[PDB]
C-alpha cells in the first residue's frame, strides 16, 4: 500500500454525474463505496451510468471485477456492455473487465480482487 | 422459620410471591400496561413496584454517587416495615417516595417531602 | 425447501409434461431428462422408475442411483457423472434438464469422505472446497452459442433445508451459487396449497426473459395481484370492515390461490394454462364460489376442448397474444362463466 | 435461551405485531364509521338540549346510576376509569341503585358493589346504538325500574375529548316533575291536555342514552 | 291507542312508529341501515341486589 | 329573524340545521300546525303524519313518525323526530296493506302485541294518507 | 385419493387444513381472546378442537394408566366418524365428551353419559 | 439430561419459579411424569386420585384461557376453583 505521507490528507468529493449521488451521498475521490441491492433493480445499468459519466466527467477509467461472478451473468454483462458502448471492440472501450468465475478454486478467488486492484 | 422467626419467614414468603408474580406479568405489561390487567394483579403490582424502590438503600460507601448518608437499617424494623408494606397500609404513598430509603418511617418522611414539595 | 414437500414430485411433474415434446419431433423443442437420485431409498427410486413407467416417462428418462446402500464415493461422484451425461447431450446441440435431488446429502457424503480423509474441518464440520464442489458442478449447465450450436442443459438441484431455514451454511451457499429459487412451506401444504410455493420468496433472475409471451402478456398482472394480496390477506381474518379495494383484493387473492392448488401428476400445458390465468385476473371468477373453483376449472377446459380448441392450438402454435384471442377469449369466458 | 426458543418466540411477537397492525386499520375504519353516529345523535341530541338550556329544568333535592361501556374490552384505562367515576359518585350515595350498560363495566362494578346492581343489558358493543335499541331500553327502565319515581338520575358514558383523550362523564335527567316545576318553564307555551312533560322526559331519557351509547 | 296505560312509553311509542314507517320501506330503498336500525339485539338481564339474575330476555 | 332557524334533527341524519324557512308544517297532537317565520316558545309532541316545508323555495313533503316541535325562543323551531321519507318512493302499497293485515291479526293477541299492533295499524292507515 | 379411496383423502384434506387454520389462529387467542374472531372463525376453532381431542383414544396396554379400555376402532368407523363431524352434525356435542373416546357411537355414549 | 432422560423410568422437574410462588416443594405437573406409575401406587390412593392429574393437565389447559381475563361458565369456572384448590 502507499504510504502514510503519500496520503491525500483532505478527501474531495468525486463528481459522478448523477444527481442523487453527487447530492444526498457524496463519494470521496479515492473513497469506499457500500453499494446494496439485489439484482434486477438496474444494479448493472446504474454501474454502467457511472462509467459513462467517470468517462465524461473525469476521463479516469474503469476497471470492473467479478470475484465469484455468475459466469452466465458474466457473458450477459459482457453483452451489455459491448452493446451500451463503454465496451467497444474496434474503438476505444473504457473499461477493463476481470472475471474470477465461480468455478475456480479458492486461491483464485482470494486473488481476483488483488489482480483488478493492481490494474 | 425456626431460625429467623416465622414471621420474617413468611413476610420474605410473601415479598418472593409478590415479585414472582410481577415478574410473570412483565411481559403483559410491556404489551399492554397495566390497563389491561385484572385489579388484583393491578393492586399486586403497584405494591411490587412499589417494593422494589423500597428494596434500594443509600450506602455510605456509595456517598460520592448520591450526595446521600448512608442507611444503616435494623433488621427488625425492616421486617415490621415490609410488613407494613405486604399489609399494604402505604398503597395511598406514590412509588417514588420509596426510591432509595432507610425505614418505612423514613418513606413517611420523604412522601411529607413530596407532598410539601410537589404539592 | 424443507422436507417432504413434493420437490421430488414438482421435479417429477416437469419432467412428465415433456411428453408433449418429445412424442413429438423437434429435437430443439424437445427435452431429454436425467434424474439423479443421492442417498435415497431404493423402494423410493424403483417407485419413480415404475412411475415414470406409468406415464411411459422412460422414453426419454436416464436415472442415476446414488442411494443411502451405495458407498460414500460412488455419491459423490453420481452428480459430476450425470453432469458429464447432461453435457453429452449438451455438446449435440440438445436440450437436456437434469435433477439433482439432492445435493445436501451429497455434501455429507463428501462431508465424510473429507473428514475420514483427515483433512481440516470447517463450519458445521465442512471442508471449504464444498461451495467449489457445488459451483464446480452447477456450471457445467448452460446454453451454448450458435457458433456451438446451442446446446443447453439445465439444473433443477434439491436443497433440504432444516427447520426453515436460509442461514444454514451449504443452503446459504447453494443460494449465493443458483439463479433463484422455488422456495417450498410445509403451512401452505398443510393449507393444501400444492404446490406450496411460497411466491413471496421464490425468484428468477432470468426471470420473464424465457416466458411464453401469450403466457407473459397476462402474467405481469398477476405478480401484482399476489404482491397486493400478500400485504392485505391478514385482514381477512375479521369482519367486513373492508372497503371494496381491499375486499376485491382479497377475492382476487383467494379465488387464485385456489387456482393454483393442483394436484400430483397434472401436467399442465400452457395453452391451457393461459385461459385460467386470463379469467382469474380479469375478475370473471369473483363471483363463484370458493369450492367450485377447481371443479369450474376442469369444466372451463373442458369447454375450451369442446368449443374454442381453435383457439387453443393457436395459443400453444404462436406462444403469444393477439387482439382476436383476447377478444375471443374473453368471449368464451364470460360466456362459460355466466353458464356456470 | 436457545436458537429454537428465540427463533419461535420471535416469530410470535412479529405475529403479534402485524395482528395489533391490523387490528389498528380496522379500528381505525370502526372509527371513521361511528363517528358519523356520534355527530348525527349529537345534533339530534342538541335540538332538545338548546330547550333545556332556555328551560331551565334545574332540580333541587334515593338515585339512579347508569354506566355505559361495550361487552368487549381492550381499549385500555375505560372500563377502570369510568368505573372510578362509579366510585366518586356512588361514595356519595350508597344506596344509589345501578343498571349498566356494558359486561365490562358490569364486571367492575359487580366486584365492588353487587347490592346496586338490578338490570344489566348486554348486546351492545358489536355495533353503532340504534334508536330503535336506545328506546327500547328506555321503555324497559319504565318498566322494570320506573326511573319516574326516582328523583335523581345520573348517567355516566365517556367523552372522547380528543382522538388521543378521553373523559368519563356525567349527564343529569331531570324527571317531569321537575318539568313542570321549572322556573323558565311557563315561557314555553305547553298544553296541559297532552301528557307533554310526561312523554318528553321518556323522549329524553331516550335520547339521553343514544347519546351516551353513541 | 291506550299504548299509554296498557303498551308501550312514548319513546317506545315512536319506536313502533319507526319500526312500522321502516317496515313500509320501498324494499329497493330498505338499505342495510334500516334493517340493522331494526336490528334488536339487546338482551336486559334484571338483577337483584343480591345480584341474583333474571333471564337475558331479548328486549 | 327574518324566516326561521329550522332544525330537523334525526338519530341517523339531522337534515336542517337552523335552515333558514318560511314555514313548516307538522302534525303535532293538537293537529296539523303550521308555523311561519315567528312563534311563541311551545312544546308539541308530534303525531306521525305529513310535514310540509315551505321554505324561499317550495314545500317540501316529508313523512314523520312523530316526535317534539319545539320554539325555541329565538324563533328556532327543532323538529326532533325519527324517519325522514321522500315524495312517495318509500310507500309502497303491497308493503303497507299485506303487513296491514297481519298487524290486524296480531292486534288480537296479547295487550302488549295488540296494543303495537294496534299502533302499527293506524300508522299504516295514517301512511294510506300517504298513499293518497 | 386412489389408494385410500377419494372421500376419505378428502376428509383427511380437510381435518388437515381445520388444524392447519387452527394452528395459525392460535396467536390471536392468546393475545386477544376468542371475542375477535369471526362466528365462522369461531366454529372452525371449536370444530378444530373438536377433532383434536375426538384423536384421543384408550390403549388397552396404558389401561395401567388411564383405567380405561382400549378402543380397537375400524377404518369404515373412522371415515363416517370424521365425516360427520367435518360436516358438523355434533357441534351441539362439547369438546369434552370427546376425550379418550373409541367411535362415534361411544361420542354418543359420553355425550349422554355427561347429561349427569 | 438428555442423555439421562433417556435412561430413567420417569422424571421429577422441579421449576423455581413456583418455589417463589409458594408451591413446596415445586412440583411441575405437566412435566414429572412416572413412566410406571399407578402400577406400584397405592391402591387406596388409587381409588381417590384415579382420574386427578390429567384433571389437572386439562385445569391448567383451561385455566390458560382465563389467563386472559374473559368469562368462563360455571363448568369452567368451577374447575378452576377446584383445581386452584
Ligand atoms: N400437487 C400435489 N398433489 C397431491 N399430492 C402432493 C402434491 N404435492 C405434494 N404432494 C404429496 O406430498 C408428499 C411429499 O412429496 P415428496 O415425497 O415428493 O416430497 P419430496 O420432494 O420427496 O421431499 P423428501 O425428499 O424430503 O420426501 C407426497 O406424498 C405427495 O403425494
Amino acid at each position: 500500500p502507499p504510504s502514510f505521507a503519500e496520503q491525500s490528507t483532505s478527501a474531495e468529493i468525486l463528481e459522478t454525474g448523477i444527481k442523487v449521488v453527487d447530492l444526498l451521498a457524496p463519494y470521496a475521490r479515492g473513497g469506499k463505496i457500500g453499494l446494496f441491492g439485489g439484482a434486477g433493480v438496474g444494479k448493472t445499468v446504474f454501474i454502467q451510468e457511472l462509467i459513462n459519466n467517470i468517462a465524461k466527467a473525469h476521463g479516469g477509467f474503469s476497471v470492473f471485477t467479478g470475484v465469484g461472478e455468475r459466469t452466465r451473468e458474466g457473458n450477459d454483462l459482457y453483452r451489455e456492455m459491448k452493446e451500451t458502448g463503454v465496451i467497444n471492440l474496434e474503438g476505444e472501450s473504457k473499461v477493463a473487465l476481470v472475471f474470477g468465475q465461480m468455478n475456480e478454486p479458492p486461491g483464485a478467488r482470494a486473488r481476483v480482487a488483488l489482480t483488478g486492484l493492481t490494474i | 422459620a425456626a431460625v429467623v422467626g416465622q414471621e420474617h419467614y413468611d413476610v420474605a414468603s410473601k415479598v418472593q410471591e409478590t415479585l414472582q408474580t410481577y415478574k410473570s406479568l412483565q411481559d403483559i405489561i410491556a404489551i399492554l400496561g397495566m390497563d389491561e390487567l385484572s385489579e388484583q394483579d393491578k393492586l399486586t403490582v403497584e405494591r411490587a413496584r412499589k417494593i422494589q424502590r423500597f428494596l434500594s438503600q443509600p450506602f455510605a460507601v456509595a456517598e460520592v454517587f448520591t450526595g446521600i448518608p448512608g442507611k444503616l437499617v435494623r433488621l427488625k424494623d425492616t421486617v415490621a416495615s415490609f410488613k407494613a408494606v405486604l399489609e399494604g397500609k402505604y398503597d395511598n404513598i406514590p412509588e417514588h417516595a420509596f426510591y432509595m430509603v432507610g425505614g418505612i418511617e423514613d418513606v413517611v418522611a420523604k412522601a411529607e417531602k413530596l407532598a410539601a414539595e410537589a404539592n | 425447501g424443507d422436507r417432504q414437500t413434493g420437490k421430488t414430485a414438482v421435479a417429477l411433474d416437469t419432467i412428465l409434461n415433456q411428453k408433449r415434446w418429445n412424442n413429438g419431433s423437434d429435437e430443439s423443442k424437445k427435452l431429454y431428462c436425467v434424474y439423479v437420485a443421492v442417498g435415497q431409498k431404493r423402494s423410493t427410486v424403483a417407485q419413480l422408475v415404475q412411475t415414470l413407467e406409468q406415464h411411459d416417462a422412460m422414453k426419454y428418462s436416464i436415472i442415476v442411483a446414488a442411494t443411502a446402500s451405495e458407498a460414500a464415493p460412488l455419491q459423490y461422484l453420481a452428480p459430476f457423472t450425470a453432469a458429464s451425461i447432461g453435457e453429452w447431450f449438451r455438446d449435440n446441440g440438445k436440450h437436456a434438464l437434469i435433477v439433482y435431488d439432492d445435493l445436501s446429502k451429497q455434501a455429507v457424503a463428501y462431508r465424510q469422505l473429507s473428514l475420514l480423509l483427515r483433512r481440516p474441518p470447517g463450519r458445521e464440520a465442512y471442508p471449504g472446497d464444498v461451495f467449489y464442489l457445488h459451483s464446480r458442478l452447477l456450471e457445467r449447465a448452460a446454453k451454448l452459442s450458435e457458433k456451438e450450436g446451442s446446446g443447453s442443459l439445465t439444473a433443477l438441484p434439491v436443497i433440504e433445508t432444516q427447520g426453515g431455514d436460509v442461514s444454514a451454511y451449504i443452503p446459504t451457499n447453494v443460494i449465493s451459487i443458483t439463479d433463484g429459487q422455488i422456495f417450498l412451506e410445509a403451512e401452505l401444504f398443510y393449507k393444501g396449497i400444492r404446490p406450496a410455493i411460497n411466491v413471496g420468496l421464490s425468484v428468477s433472475r432470468v426471470g420473464s426473459a424465457a416466458q411464453v409471451k401469450a403466457l407473459k402478456q397476462v402474467a405481469g398482472s398477476l405478480k401484482l395481484f399476489l404482491a397486493q394480496y400478500r400485504e392485505v390477506a391478514a385482514f381477512a381474518q375479521f369482519g367486513s370492515d373492508l372497503d371494496a379495494s381491499t375486499k376485491q383484493t382479497l377475492v382476487r387473492g383467494e379465488r387464485l390461490t385456489q387456482l393454483l392448488k393442483q394436484n400430483q401428476y397434472s401436467p399442465l400445458a400452457t395453452e391451457e394454462q393461459v385461459p385460467l390465468i386470463y379469467a382469474g385476473v380479469n375478475g370473471h371468477l369473483d363471483g363463484i364460489e370458493l369450492s367450485r373453483i377447481g371443479e369450474f376449472e376442469s369444466s372451463f377446459l373442458s369447454y375450451l376442448k369442446s368449443n374454442h380448441n381453435e383457439l387453443l392450438t393457436e395459443i400453444r402454435e404462436k406462444g403469444e397474444l393477439s387482439k382476436e384471442l383476447l377478444a375471443s377469449l374473453k368471449s368464451a369466458t364470460e360466456s362459460f362463466v355466466a353458464t356456470f | 435461551a436457545t436458537l429454537k426458543e428465540v427463533e419461535m418466540r420471535l416469530k410470535s411477537i412479529k405475529n403479534i405485531e402485524k395482528i395489533t397492525k391490523t387490528m389498528k386499520i380496522v379500528a381505525s375504519t370502526r372509527l371513521s364509521k361511528a363517528e358519523k353516529a356520534k355527530i348525527s345523535a349529537k345534533k339530534m341530541d342538541e335540538a332538545e338540549q338548546l330547550f333545556y338550556k332556555n328551560a331551565e329544568t334545574k332540580n333541587l333535592d334515593k338515585e339512579l346510576i347508569v354506566a355505559i361501556t361495550s361487552d368487549k374490552g381492550l381499549c385500555g384505562s375505560i372500563h377502570s376509569q369510568l368505573a372510578k367515576a362509579v366510585r366518586r359518585h356512588l361514595n356519595d350515595q350508597p344506596n344509589a341503585d345501578i343498571v349498566t350498560i356494558g359486561d365490562k363495566i358490569k364486571m367492575q362494578l359487580l366486584r365492588t358493589h353487587p347490592n346496586n346492581i338490578k338490570l344489566s343489558i348486554n348486546g351492545i358493543g358489536k355495533d353503532a346504538p340504534t334508536f330503535q335499541e336506545s328506546a327500547l331500553i328506555a321503555d324497559k327502565l319504565l318498566s322494570v325500574m320506573k326511573a319516574g319515581t326516582y328523583p335523581k338520575i345520573s348517567i355516566f358514558y365517556n367523552d372522547p375529548v380528543s382522538s388521543l383523550s378521553f373523559e368519563p362523564s356525567e349527564k343529569p335527567i331531570f324527571n317531569a316533575k321537575t318539568i313542570e316545576q321549572s322556573p323558565s318553564f311557563g315561557k314555553f307555551e305547553i298544553d296541559t291536555d297532552a301528557n307533554v312533560p310526561r312523554d318528553l322526559f321518556e323522549y329524553t331519557l331516550a335520547n339521553q342514552m343514544l347519546t351516551a351509547m353513541a | 291507542s291506550a299504548w299509554r296505560k296498557a303498551g308501550i312509553s312514548y319513546a317506545a311509542y315512536l319506536n313502533v312508529a319507526a319500526q312500522a314507517i321502516r317496515s313500509s320501506l320501498k324494499t329497493e330503498l330498505q338499505t342495510a341501515s334500516v334493517l340493522n336500525r331494526s336490528q334488536t339485539d339487546a338482551f336486559y338481564t334484571q338483577y337483584k341486589n343480591g345480584t341474583a339474575a333474571s333471564e337475558p330476555t331479548p328486549i | 329573524s327574518s324566516g326561521l332557524k329550522l332544525q330537523f334533527a334525526l338519530p341517523h341524519e339531522t337534515l336542517y340545521s337552523g335552515s333558514e324557512v318560511t314555514q313548516v308544517n307538522l302534525p303535532a297532537k293538537s293537529g296539523r300546525i303550521g308555523v311561519l317565520a315567528n312563534h311563541v316558545p311551545t312544546v308539541e309532541q308530534l303525531l306521525p303524519g305529513v310535514v310540509e316545508v315551505m321554505e324561499g323555495s317550495n314545500s317540501k313533503k316529508f313523512f314523520i313518525s312523530g316526535g317534539f316541535a319545539t320554539v325555541q325562543p329565538d324563533s328556532q323551531l327543532c323538529v326532533t323526530a325519527i324517519e325522514a321519507f321522500p315524495l312517495e318512493s318509500f310507500s309502497q302499497e303491497n308493503i303497507k296493506n299485506l303487513l296491514a293485515e297481519a298487524k290486524k291479526n296480531v292486534s288480537s293477541s296479547d295487550a302488549r302485541e295488540a296494543a303495537e299492533a294496534a299502533i302499527q295499524v293506524e300508522v299504516l292507515e295514517n301512511l294510506q294518507s300517504v298513499l293518497k
